[PDB]
């Protein structure tokens, strides 16, 4: 992909005690046009990992396909081995990098969340193959709007409960709805705990517009 | 090959113990009778 | 170009304008943009005419062979997936916006969008083409869950009429086709049959 | 048949036979027995897995394979060949998914893999596969299905089927079941039973029973029979063996 | 005799003679034994020398930090497969950043070795392997034949006069799962010892040991690093 | 009858590899001795006529400044392996900036072992094994090493080894006279003695070739005079 | 998986014969007979299309095939091989026409076809074609009649016969036929020389005839063949 077409905007992630939460609005934008206002930008990849993607939705679908096939191929063996979130992140990094180095990149920015072996995992993969781990992640405008808040919290209270994390995510998605002109008040939250991957249906953000009466 | 089929089953019949044959000592034979029939390559030969 | 597809209970409803342009000139004022991919799967084309025709041919080929090899009427999702594979793999050399819509004994009436990038999503209703931009409003305010076949027919007819009115790259005649287990019902809405809207004067 | 008509798969015998394929089949015949039986809500697989040494682990040399998440495979014969065919089947299923969007229909996977097997019975440059295998699947849109494939490339649909040494005996035991009305649950016991019957404790030493589900009880996923149901069926079998 | 020279030729009795003859190449190799506890996997190998003034053939090879192998057969085929296994392990670490599960590596070896048993003028790999490894499912000992078949073993031995070792191991299986490392290596050394006439015995010159475990990367001991294991054995007398 | 070049015998052996081993038994005999002071290599030239210039007989070559090689059997086949060895040493120096270990070079040459075969291969790939035995003699970080290689591809380190037609005799003779504390002088002396025992013609300065590699001195092929000085002390 | 045998199956005997070629020729001289006559103002090819049952539909396969608009073909020997050669000859003809925008000369098509036949006596893993071809053509005013055999060699004939009894047919042609013959008389003597073998009642569906005058090559309709076979 040299020219992205239908795109999704920011994706959020935050670690908490014994789990990870990821959020993403359900919009595919064609330029400025909110053309598909009901697509998911989150995938369940096995039981201990999940993926969220900003950027070109077609390339995201391709990665969704490939990844799915990889997981199926592996679960066919039944050797009591399964892809760890770090392994999926590694793979994804090498993939993006390889396409980047062929000058035909996958125009995605992706957030991988997972829980395995008692540890939370949250990884970011660029379309250039810039990859890293962090306690909080935000793609796109989320890196300029949401991540200041998320970092502010996580450097005053490093360990969050699932509830604190969900609240945090709702507030960040709210900020995004206020300031990102290609976002949507209808988003998904996915959570990975030891119970598995749960993907909560279309959620709305409550908004305040009292400053509309502070013109004069 | 059919007669044998009877005779074969008959050995199952006499076999173990059941003076009275059934539908069991039949098929067993039948395939059995059609099993070894693999050792008979070319059993047809027309004239001129 | 303005293409449209609505799902109802027994099946689907397709519509398109008939104008194919090269610049501001109308090379074909009476184009058929609804293309049968199988006996009960149709595709609506938009974008490059060469590209869409080529891809439609290719998918027709593949899906034909597949349906013969399974001896079953193909799934709509299957046609859509094949279009999606070609439109994605060659996204840098194709400009095609496809709407695959049809009926299928396994999932009933369905509509899938394959816009230019090569993504695929199922939709209750879909629009595409240059003129589509101008009827997002109407189609958003008029749509309603549980329309009858005739209702959907009137719906697409009106929407296409509006788009044709506003978009210069759209016009001519409207082509409809309803698809259900019954079969394919095509009609052509021309001249006075096309819904009119009283235009503001003073 | 030191005649030369039996050294290659590219060579017909003067009575119109390909003897290499027959000899491959014969390699299958010398293998331990595996059976599979289709009922009204799925397919059950059973394998008589002969233990050649106490040094082998429990669950070594599995002869039940997951070809796709909805398709299980049961083999008999030269095991290398069977593994290679499992990989081929897997890849056929994968490619199908990626190109057409859905899980591969069993009849089609069977046709494909069997055409792949048949492709090896035409030339001198390769040898026919010394294995026969069964494919089982269950879907709500197609039902329960069971196919078997032999070294010649023949693929047939079955209600009940067996491969290996005691093919025919097993079939005779199977025809006494009314599986078109029974459920997989009831069937597992009967499979284990038929295995225990067919097994020859004199010629063959000790053995281990492999069992596979695939049906409405597993939501379409081909799975291994739990240790619980397995031991239950084994007990039922041992006790049914005393009569 | 017309069914003897090609791998693509089934015999009229359902066998492939080049594969079997290939399997006989494993028996030509010096014996090697592989056993596991619940935490460790141990290869013990009887090295072997041409003349007294020549060093002993190495018999245990390092593949990855968690996987080592013991070879029996054509050394060139051994090295071929060994390079393939090392490459696969490196590919796995490169792409996934996790060590490659032993069972998958073995499956790859099966796939690789099956191919030449089906194409004309190709020959099967004339080498048998014992693979000792540790992953998320614990210790493993696998066995690979030239027939491209493989087995998951609880303990095993291959090579010339390995039947003896097979018998001994078959006696003391029940002990192994609870043994400590020293006792495990001991058992392997005894198994290996029963594969010799009463005239000759184990030495620090013709024995190699290899260990991998939950708290131990794969390691090879030979020369003087073996002596602490040997000096701790019962001088089994005829 | 005709079978393939990649056929096994029922006994477990590749007939081509065995036959190649047989082909070595016809080569000129060579002796290599490893010693803490260096490694020595001697080989008989087997001149078939006084008209043949013996200086154009080299069964001893320099793979690199610290690795020499003595060859027996089909010399023409040896040339290819020697070239591949040289190139390999130089590539390793190129890439890592350090010399090759004798064991690594040996291994590299030994990888061209069983690389022969008919169908399913390149049009320029080998039709048969190399009918040659090699003795690599070098000095590295582990000190003086000597390896032996045969067409089986098995290479093995050796203290003192003989290859060639008089392999058995010379090897026995070597066993009778070798200990891991000889001087290089004793090694060369021994080698020339055994060589004289097994050689068909009378041993002289233009009848064998002799080379040493010592830790402080690069590969050295003995000149005529340097040979004479040693043969003098028979 | 598959490759191709790379060695020749056609090899010199110690006598210096290419045995496979002569055995291929044996296969030719076992097929239904065909006669070809070049006759001043045109060319006639005829062959015995005698089936083995009322069940076979004679209006489905033909033995006298057009290669282009001005060149025609018949064969003796194996059917399938003929089919292959006819496809290939049409292809060659069309290559020539793409390049020179002029219909291929009969001699050149004969050359090319013959080259194809020769390839399968030297390329690997194959047998030679078991077919002799008679190729008629109209080019440059004159008519043309060539024969190509499985060796890949070709000869120009005024008239000739191939297939069973080709020797007696050949002699009959040498006697009961000469130049200054119109196409009609040539058709006559062609059916006459074919009748020197046609065991049975020669019907209009038992034989196939093609002509090639300076109006193009064409197959005679069954009607026309009936009218001619009224003699």
């Amino acid at each position: 992909t040299q020219n992205p077409m239908v795109t999704g905007t920011s994706v959020l992630g935050v670690k908490f005690e014994g789990g990870v939460v990821i959020a993403a609005d359900m919009l595919g934008s064609y330029g400025s046009l909110a053309r598909f206002r009901n697509i998911s930008r989150i995938m369940r990849v096995n039981n201990s990992t999940m993926l969220g993607a900003s950027g070109d939705y077609a390339d995201f679908q391709y990665l969704k396909q490939v990844l799915g096939q990889m997981v199926i191929d592996e679960e066919l063996l039944g050797d009591g081995h399964s892809y760890s979130p770090r392994a999926i992140h590694s793979w994804l990094t090498r993939a993006m990098y390889s396409r980047r180095s062929k000058m035909n990149p996958l125009w995605n920015t992706m957030v991988i969340g997972g829980y395995a072996d008692g540890e939370s995992f949250l990884g970011y993969v660029d379309m250039l193959g810039v990859a890293y781990e962090a306690p909080s992640l935000a793609t796109g405008y989320g890196a300029y709007l949401a991540q200041p808040l998320l970092r502010e919290v996580l450097e005053k209270q490093p360990v969050l409960s699932q509830t604190e994390a969900r609240d945090l995510v709702e507030r960040c998605m709210r900020v995004l709805y206020y300031r990102d002109a290609r976002s949507y008040n209808r988003f998904q939250i996915a959570t990975v705990t030891e119970k598995g991957v749960e993907i909560e249906g279309p959620l709305s953000t409550e908004t305040n517009w009292d400053i509309a009466h502070m013109i004069s | 090959d059919l007669r044998n089929v009877c005779t074969e089953a008959g050995m199952f019949a006499i076999r173990a113990d059941h003076d009275f044959v059934v539908q069991e000592d039949f098929m067993k034979a039948v395939r059995k009778v059609a099993d070894s029939k693999k050792l008979e390559s070319k059993l047809d030969y027309k004239p001129v | 170009t303005t293409i449209m597809a609505v799902q109802f209970d027994g099946g689907v409803v397709l519509g398109a304008d008939s104008r194919t342009t090269t610049g501001s000139y109308i090379a074909n004022r009476v184009t058929d943009k609804l293309t049968p991919i199988h006996d009960r799967i149709f595709c609506c084309r938009s974008g490059s005419a060469a590209d869409t025709q080529a891809v439609a041919d290719a998918v027709t080929y593949q899906l034909g062979f597949h349906s013969i090899e399974l001896n079953e009427p193909p799934l709509v999702h299957t046609a859509a997936s094949l279009f999606k594979e070609m439109c994605y793999r060659y996204r840098e050399d194709l400009m095609a916006g496809i709407i695959i819509a049809g009926w299928d004994p396994q999932e009933g009436g369905q509509v899938y969008s394959v816009p230019m990038g090569g993504m695929m999503v199922r939709q209750s209703f879909a629009i595409g083409g240059s003129g589509s931009s101008y009827i997002y409003g109407y189609v958003d305010a008029t749509y309603r869950e549980g329309m009858t076949k005739e209702e959907c027919l009137q719906f697409t007819a009106n929407a296409l009429a509006l788009a044709m009115e506003r978009d210069g790259s759209s016009g001519g005649v409207i082509r409809l086709a309803a698809i259900a287990e019954s079969g394919v019902e095509r009609q052509v809405l021309l001249g006075d049959q096309i819904p009119k809207f009283a235009v503001a004067t003073l | 048949i030191g005649t030369g008509y039996d050294l290659s798969a590219s060579t017909f015998s003067p009575d119109g036979r390909v003897f290499q394929v027959e000899y491959a089949m014969k390699a299958v015949e010398n293998s331990s027995t595996a059976i599979g039986i289709r009922c009204k809500d799925g397919v059950v697989f059973g394998v008589e897995k002969l233990v050649l040494s106490k040094l082998y682990e429990e669950g070594s040399n599995k002869r039940l394979f997951n070809v796709d998440r909805h398709v299980g495979m049961a083999v008999a014969g030269l095991l290398a060949d069977a593994r290679s065919l499992a990989d081929i089947a897997r890849e056929e299923a994968s490619n199908f998914r990626s190109n057409f969007g859905y899980n591969i229909p069993l009849k089609h996977l069977a046709d494909r893999v069997a055409m792949y097997v048949h492709a090896y019975t035409l030339y001198s440059a390769v040898r026919p596969f010394g294995c026969s295998f069964m494919l089982g699947s269950y879907s709500v849109n197609d039902g329960a299905q069971l196919y078997m494939i032999d070294p010649s490339g023949v693929s047939y649909g079955y209600w009940g089927c067996a491969i290996g040494k005691a093919r025919q005996a097993a079939k005779t035991e199977i025809e006494k079941l009314q599986m078109k009305e029974m459920t997989c649950r009831d069937i597992v016991k009967e499979v284990a039973k038929i295995i225990y019957i067919v097994h020859d404790e004199v010629k063959d030493k000790a053995f281990e029973l492999e069992l596979s589900w695939v049906g409405e009880l597993t939501n379409g996923r081909h799975e291994i029979v739990p240790k619980d149901i397995r031991e239950e069926a084994e007990k039922y079998a041992k006790e049914s063996l005393k009569e | 005799n017309q069914y003897d020279n090609d791998v693509t030729v089934w015999s009229p009795q359902g066998r492939i003679h080049q594969i079997e003859y290939a399997m006989e190449a494993v028996k030509q190799g010096s014996a090697t034994v592989g056993l596991k506890s619940k935490t460790h996997a141990v290869l013990v190998a009887l090295k072997r020398a041409q003349s007294e003034l020549a060093a002993h053939q190495k018999k245990i090879l390092h593949v990855d930090n968690h996987i080592g192998i013991s070879i029996a057969g054509l050394t060139a085929d051994a090295r071929l497969l060994c390079n393939f296994m090392r490459q696969e392990c490196l590919d796995s670490r490169f792409v996934f950043d996790r060590p490659l599960p032993v069972s998958r590596l073995v499956s790859l070896i099966g796939s690789k070795t099956q191919i030449p048993t089906q194409r004309y003028g190709r020959r099967p790999y004339g080498v048998g392997l014992l693979i000792a490894g540790y992953d998320d499912m614990g210790p493993h000992i696998f066995q690979t034949c030239p027939s491209a078949n493989y087995f998951d073993c609880r303990a095993m031995s291959i090579g010339a006069r390995s039947q003896s070792a097979r018998t001994y191991l078959e006696r003391h299986m029940s002990e192994f799962m609870e043994c400590n490392l020293n006792e495990l290596v001991k058992h392997g050394l005894r198994a290996l010892r029963e594969t010799l006439p009463a005239e000759q015995d184990l030495t620090t010159k013709n024995v190699s040991i290899g260990i991998v475990g939950k708290d131990l990367e794969f390691t090879i001991y030979d020369d003087d690093d073996v002596s602490p294991f040997l000096e701790g054995l019962e001088e089994r007398p005829q | 009858y005709d079978r393939g070049v990649n056929t096994f015998s029922p006994e477990g052996r590749l007939f081509q590899v065995e036959y190649a081993i047989e082909a070595i038994k016809l080569g000129s005999t060579a002796i290599g001795i490893q010693t803490s002071e260096g490694v020595c290599l001697a080989v008989e030239k087997r001149i078939t006529s006084p008209l043949m210039e013996p200086s154009s007989i080299e069964k001893i070559v320099e793979i690199d400044a610290h690795i020499g090689c003595a060859m027996s059997g089909l010399i023409a086949d040896a040339k290819t392996l020697i070239d591949k060895a040289r190139v390999e040493t130089q590539n390793h120096w190129f890439t890592y900036n350090e010399t090759m270990t004798v064991e690594s070079v040996t291994q590299a040459v030994s990888n061209l072992a069983l690389q022969f075969g008919e169908e399913d291969a390149d049009p320029g790939a080998m039709s048969r094994p190399f009918g040659v035995a090699l003795l690599f003699g070098g000095v590295d970080e582990k000190g003086p090493q000597l390896f032996h290689m045969d067409p089986s591809g098995t290479f093995v380190q050796c203290d003192a080894r003989a290859i060639g037609s008089a392999s058995e005799g010379a090897q026995s003779s070597l066993q009778e006279v070798y200990h891991k504390s000889m001087t290089l002088k004793e090694a060369i002396k021994s080698s020339l003695i055994i060589l004289k025992q097994v050689m068909e013609e009378k041993l002289n300065a233009t009848n064998i070739e002799l080379a040493t590699v010592q830790p402080g001195q690069n590969f050295h092929m003995f000149t005529k005079e340097e040979l004479e000085e040693v043969i003098k002390d028979i | 998986a598959e490759r191709g045998y790379s060695f020749s199956l056609t090899t010199f005997s110690p006598s210096g014969k290419l045995v496979q070629i002569e055995y291929a020729l044996a296969a030719v001289a076992g097929g239904a007979p065909s006669v070809g006559i070049k006759a001043a103002n045109g060319v006639v090819l005829a062959t015995e299309k005698k089936q083995k049952s009322i069940l076979y539909d004679e209006r489905s396969v033909h033995k006298v095939e057009p290669i282009t608009k001005h060149i025609g073909l018949v064969y003796s020997g194996m059917g399938p091989d003929y089919r292959v050669l006819v496809h290939r000859a049409r292809k060659l003809a069309q290559q020539y026409y793409l390049v020179y925008q002029e219909p291929i000369p009969t001699a050149q098509l004969v050359q090319r076809v013959a080259s194809v036949m020769q390839e399968y006596t030297q390329s690997g893993g194959v047998r030679p074609f078991g077919v002799s071809l008679l190729i008629c053509g109209w080019n440059e005013g004159r008519p043309y009649l060539f024969q190509s055999d499985p060796s890949g060699a070709y000869f120009a004939w005024k008239a000739t016969a191939m297939g069973k009894n080709y020797v007696n047919g050949k002699t009959f042609l040498e006697k009961r036929y000469n130049e200054d013959l119109e196409l009609e008389d040539a058709i006559h003597t062609a059916i006459l020389t074919l009748k020197e073998s046609f065991e049975g009642q020669m019907t209009e569906d038992n034989i196939e005839v093609g002509i090639c005058n300076e109006a193009g090559f064409r197959r005679l309709t069954p009607t026309e063949v009936k009218d001619y076979l009224a003699a």
